[PDB]
DNA sequence: TGCGAAATTCCATGACA
DNA sequence: ATTGTCATGGAATTTCGCA
DNA sequence: TGCGAAATTCCATGACA
DNA sequence: ATTGTCATGGAATTTCGCA
């Protein structure tokens, strides 16, 4: 069995909605399997027509073999699977209610999310700007398993952004207060 | 000098004038009889008004102007006289065009890491297309590969909404860029600032500095060209499709494409090479830095019998940048300050300000 | 062609498939275990739709479409089934450069007399003097003696006004002119005719076929340029000064002014040459004689490393005279109908046509 | 003595006033010396501004070393005098009421006045447009004394406009009283 | 140990307006 | 305070297939 | 029958937009 | 159914002035 490459399997999935930032409420997350590589979209919806719009981008830059998501509408519709079938992509979806990847996968997802309601707080409507720090953090994150960080593993050079200052990613209790005052 | 002319007529030799002649005086002026036919000695106060009417009539160069001089007089060193005159003249330094070549082209080395340079440009104005008239080029120099984006100007605005998506990925060590009002602004410079990015910008008026994305603009409206042939220019929507299709594309003399280049794997495009399949990632990114330092590097061509190259000292002159009509091509003499290289220098115009330029841009002043 | 692929599994030589190499069956397709990896062999049916499907992704030339290819597959003698598909690819062939240079020039005989050949042309728009505009240039061809006049537009009317005064002096037997609409027009025609002038014009879009008017609009506009320095560009009242000052200009490598090869004499201008003041105006007139035959004249230069001649008969291609935006360089091919000289041809395009173009303007069809 | 040549002498002098054709009421006729050969110049007075302008546009082609003429006011204004010395060219004139050239000159002269007059009859409006074809009729009539046309010992060829068919010059009976009928 | 043909490499040409 | 580039298709050269 | 310097010739460069 | 041209100023080569 052949070792597991970078565009092997890209795993989307949907984050929010989340507050109006610039008109958006959603972001679209793309991670490659195999390098742990991240890549944020902004969409106004959780919509086949947002996902075609979003993943439009990506694929211009890098086709996966295989796609993985869950039964969420946007992947499950026939114009998606028409999407895929013209450019090659397999689509892989989760059985419903048992939402599966990979470890290095489900560990980045919890990263994004965590990341994500940190930068939140105090700022919930200027997210949309901080989509690149976000990911640049994120593809700079260093690997307990692998030793390299996504960035390393994709590209196969050091980055010129090393984000050596690894920070908490958990909520201090003014945070946490601040984030609870929000929900009203 | 009519002094000097007194002696001659006596017989006595005076250096310069060879003794084998016949020196005489006719109708009040100093002659002598050369193989060419007799001809009037003029004294040497008389000799640079004489020099400057013959030049003047049609602002000659040398052998014109002797030939005219010619005519009517001798003395010793009549060219030297000439040359010390066209030397002088304003008129004819800023107007009259070079006939030296610049020296040959450097290559610089390609940088060795992708990320570490950025060349970046604008195409445009295009035919507009979903109310898009330019597009953006961002090529990374290791790789060649190419990010596309339509603006509707090549402006500071667009240029950083376009960055700010593209540094998601990565940031680059440095971005190259001409001198377009785009990149030379503030706000611009305060972005890369922000972001530990170092603004290298080209000699201007030289898009061969910009060469590597220069070339890359070739290759997308070649190749958009192709793709609207007997169909209306609506290249908006194929912008992502050329830009895919660049990045997957061979170099015949590198026998990689930009896509493999920058991940050392192709992604799940047509024709992908399938070589690397039983090795790890590693030993695919440890194949990938190997092929990154073995590329072929082309190196600086012949230079041309009748090239110049810049000396610290010399006087040089500047091209016109938009030249108006009748009005000439050259500026007024400035001097070499310091050769950064054999083709590009610092000079110090009659203003005093401190320009980089290459030397495409220049010529040497003519007769010292 | 399955069957030609069932003989080579049980394995039986065929021509073109080297018989040291293992062929086999595997995934329901026949592979090939090659030094470069395992490549499956298309039946010979399928090739075309493969070569045709790895151009199409960026419409690339030989070995970058091979480069694909071979990434896949394998069959005997690929790059011939590559060049048919470029060679049939009308959007390639249309937008592709060219990368052979045109034959080494022609360097056509002086015209014997004056008169023989006028070379016509108008320079303009330049800044607006005195309501004019444009310039006709007329030159002799032998003698290189020109005629001035401003005119408020490149017409006909304008240039019959014009050579109605210079024509006073003498009539040409040839006016060679370049396709500007102010001489292709039937007007310009009939006043030719009703004269015994005839019209000669040059391939379009080649200026070099008027090389002998494009090269003193030169240094018309130099002197212009000169004399304009520090003022307002009011050209109209300088043409007088610049036609006087130019055809009493010596060009050093005839060591004569238009002025001396039209009269073999100076007329009362600064620096008149006096050598001929003993001989008659016959003895004169027979010494210029000899010296308008006896005038240097150049030969063609070396060709090129990679120049092309055209053959009757050959595929050829016009190149495109304003191109739009996006749009190809090139016409559709074209057949040579007469080759005039090696530089000079006559074309059938596509509608049925007949052209009289320049090589310079001529790209030969790629792949036969 | 030196051998004498074309420029050494033009013999300048005015023709008119001729009925107006395009505004035009004169003819300066400009005549070198040496060659014999014509320049015609249409003026709207035998004035020193006039003969200056078409002064200018022939000193374009050629210098004379000497310009001839008459006492007229034109010639011997002082302004006249002023753009003759800028152009290094020394005025002559005739002593008043005695004009003098040369055989070859008053021959010209001659004929130029004479072909106008034969032209002038039945077109007397229609002159201006006539001037070029007039010049290159006068400049290759074949010379009896030289054996040679202006033409030929202006620029040492044969022309392309030979004017073998040697007309009258003299008027026909039906042009005499054509003319005299004008005289009204 | 060498032949004919195919494959590869060389590289001038031209365009980024 | 910077610097030309590289797709292209005939020609030249090398390698392949076979002996 | 030859030297040093001046004179002449050669010729690549670039522009006619 | 026509076709490059030639001013320019450093360099290369020739000629001049003298012996
Ligand atoms: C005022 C005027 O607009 C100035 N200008 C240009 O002319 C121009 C060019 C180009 C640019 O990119 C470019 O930015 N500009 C700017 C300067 C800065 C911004 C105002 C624009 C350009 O690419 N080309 C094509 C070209 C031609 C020859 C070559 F050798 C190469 Cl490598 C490319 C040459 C013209
Ligand atoms: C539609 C468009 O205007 C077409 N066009 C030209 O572009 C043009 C040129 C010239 C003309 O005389 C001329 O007439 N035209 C016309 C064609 C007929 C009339 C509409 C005008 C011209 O001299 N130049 C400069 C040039 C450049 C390179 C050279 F090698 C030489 Cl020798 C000269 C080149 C541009
Ligand atoms: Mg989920
Ligand atoms: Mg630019
Ligand atoms: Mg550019
Ligand atoms: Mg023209
Ligand atoms: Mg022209
Ligand atoms: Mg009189
Ligand atoms: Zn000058
Ligand atoms: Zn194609």
């Amino acid at each position: 069995d052949r070792p597991q490459k970078p565009f092997d399997k890209f795993f989307i999935d949907y984050i929010g909605p989340l507050p109006p930032s610039q008109g958006y409420l959603y972001v679209l997350v793309v991670v490659d399997g195999m390098t742990g590589f991240t890549w944020l979209y902004p969409t106004k919806a959780p919509s086949t027509s947002a996902t075609v719009k979003s993943l439009n981008v990506l694929t211009s830059i890098a086709i996966p073999k295989v796609i993985h998501s869950d039964q969420g509408a946007a992947f499950t519709s026939s114009t998606f699977a028409e999407w895929a079938k013209e450019r090659g992509i397999h689509l892989e979806f989760s059985t419903p209610y048992h939402p599966q990847s990979s470890g290095k996968v489900e560990r980045k997802n919890s990263d994004i999310k965590r990341l994500l309601t940190k930068l939140l707080v105090g700022r919930p409507t200027k997210w949309y700007d901080l989509l690149p720090v976000v990911q640049l953090a994120l593809n700079n994150t260093y690997s307990p398993v692998l030793k390299y960080t996504p960035h390393q593993l994709l590209f196969g050079i050091d980055s010129n952004t090393p984000f050596a200052n690894q920070d908490t990613l958990d909520l201090t209790r003014e945070e946490e207060l601040s984030l609870l005052q929000e929900i009203r | 000098l009519d002094a000097e002319l007194d002696q001659l007529l006596q017989g006595h030799y005076i250096k310069g004038y060879p003794k084998q002649y016949t020196y005489f005086l006719e109708d009040g002026k100093v002659k002598v009889s050369r193989p060419e036919g007799v001809k009037i000695i003029p004294p040497q106060s008389d000799r640079q008004k004489i020099v400057l009417q013959a030049h003047n009539l049609a602002h000659t160069g040398r052998e014109a102007t002797l030939l005219k001089i010619a005519n009517l007089y001798w003395w010793p060193n009549m060219r030297k006289d000439v040359v010390k005159q066209l030397g002088r003249c304003q008129q004819c330094l800023i107007t009259n065009a070079s006939n030296k070549a610049s020296g040959p082209i450097l290559r610089p080395d390609r940088p060795q890491k992708p990320f570490d340079k950025f060349f970046i440009d604008y195409i445009g104005p295009l035919p507009p297309s979903q109310g898009y008239l330019y597009v953006l080029v961002v090529v990374d120099g290791m790789t060649g590969f190419t990010w596309l984006y339509p603006t509707k100007a090549p402006s500071t605005s667009a240029t950083v909404k376009s960055l700010n998506v593209l540094t998601s990925i990565a940031i680059p060590k440095v971005i190259h860029s001409d001198q377009g009002a785009a990149f030379t602004s503030s706000t611009f410079a305060e972005w890369a600032k922000e972001r530990g990015i170092h603004l290298e910008f080209s000699t201007p008026y030289h898009p061969q500095s910009s060469g590597k994305v220069e070339r890359k603009n070739s290759d997308i409206k070649r190749l958009l060209t192709k793709l609207l042939v007997g169909r209306p220019t609506k290249w908006y929507d194929l912008l992502p499709v050329v830009q895919l299709a660049l990045n997957n594309t061979y170099s015949p003399v590198l026998k990689y494409t930009p896509h493999q280049l920058l991940f050392g794997i192709d992604s799940n495009t047509p024709f992908a090479n399938q070589d690397t399949l039983d090795l790890t990632r590693e030993e695919e990114l440890s194949l990938l830095q190997e092929i990154r330092t073995s590329l072929y590097h082309p190196s600086t061509p012949p230079a041309s019998s009748r090239s110049w190259s810049p000396v610290v000292g010399q006087l040089v002159q500047e091209r016109v940048a938009r030249p108006a009509s009748l009005r000439p091509r050259w500026h007024k003499p400035s001097t070499v300050l310091k050769v950064l290289n054999p083709r590009t220098v610092v000079i110090l115009d009659h203003l005093g300000n401190n320009r980089t330029v290459s030397i495409d841009n220049l010529k040497p002043t003519s007769h010292q």
